[PDB]
């Protein structure tokens, strides 16, 4: 679903993504 | 580094002070900042500073501020900013100070050209700009001239056109009268819902040559991602819905999307710096994130 090993790569799979208090901004997960 | 950092932080219509601490998250802060204006709807926003090389920056909220790349600035300056957009105002925005946000966000956009916007619809939008700020039009106190003082369309429309201010008021104050009844938040509102319906609105366009090296733009929405030619930023030449998408990545300055289809070929790009693929990713990840949170 995402790999990021490299500070110069990064990598996103939407397609493969599946499914208290209001759900908190998105975070960046990229080094 | 001092032990107390102060800190302030500037939304579309208010300037907040806070002092953190060396170990403080990005999220405390955030958390602050949102609790002193009373926002709940909070997962559309974020905060941006200019960073050491004078790039705007969103802050990580799951990392400490002070080891992001803010500047040897005393106080520390952020902007507090919608980074994501609703797919419709009226099925997610519930709050006064959630629509007063995205409104004044959106209006400077319109303002400064960002967004593109036919003149009639500036014309429209201005009017509901101004019930929002001045309540009814009332002929006793809105005399000829009670907004001279306002900038109220874009740049590209006075500039496209040859009517002069007193023309443009007159315009701008017939719609203003046959909007009275209407709540200042419900203007604000209504404008919302025409600038939602624009092309460009949402949308976070980058420059980018394909493998030809044409220029074209690359716009990430709620929705996808898009491809438009250097001179059409209002209808895409390729689209890519999430559903679409079976991986984007980069490498420095190489974006590549790969389609679902495992028989159809790569889609390459490329960026002008690494910075912007990150941006890119970034901003395709928490989109689809919120499309996915919208669907559950």
């Amino acid at each position: 679903e995402f790999r990021n090993k490299r500070a110069t790569r990064g990598t996103y799979s939407p397609s493969a993504q599946e499914y208290n208090v209001l759900k908190p901004p998105p975070e960046e997960r990229l080094i | 580094m001092p032990k107390t950092i102060s800190v302030r932080v500037t939304t579309m219509d208010a300037e907040l002070e806070f002092a953190i601490q060396p170990n403080t998250t990005g999220k405390q802060l955030f958390d602050q900042v949102v609790k002193t204006i009373g926002l709940r709807e909070v997962w559309f926003f974020g905060l941006q500073y200019q960073d050491t090389k004078a790039f705007s920056t969103w802050l990580k909220l799951n990392k400490k501020v002070t080891a992001q790349d803010v500047r040897k600035e005393s106080p520390l300056l952020f902007k507090f900013r919608a980074k994501f957009y609703p797919e419709d105002v009226s099925e997610e925005l519930i709050q006064d100070i959630t629509q007063r946000l995205f409104f004044l966000q959106v209006k400077e956009g319109i303002l400064n050209d960002d967004i593109y916007c036919p003149p009639e619809t500036a014309v429209l939008l201005a009017s509901y700009a101004v019930q929002s700020k001045y309540g009814d039009f009332n002929k006793e106190v809105h005399k000829s001239g009670y907004l001279a003082g306002d900038k109220l369309l874009p740049q590209r429309v006075l500039e496209q056109h040859k009517l002069n201010k007193d023309q443009w008021e007159e315009r701008i104050q017939v719609w203003h009268e046959e909007h009275r009844g209407m709540l200042r938040e419900d203007a604000v509102l209504e404008y919302l819902k025409i600038a939602q319906d624009l092309e460009m609105y949402g949308v976070n366009y980058f420059s980018i040559k394909n493998k030809k090296g044409s220029e074209l733009w690359l716009g990430v929405d709620a929705l996808g991602l898009n491809i438009y030619e250097q001179n059409d930023r209002l209808t895409p030449k390729i689209g890519f819905p999430w559903s679409e998408i079976r991986n984007i990545s980069f490498n420095d300055k190489k974006f590549v999307i790969k389609p679902i289809d495992k028989k159809a070929p790569d889609f390459v790009f490329y960026a002008p710096r690494l910075r912007i693929n990150k941006r890119i990713l970034a901003l395709c990840m928490g989109n689809h994130e919120l499309y996915m949170r919208r669907r559950k």
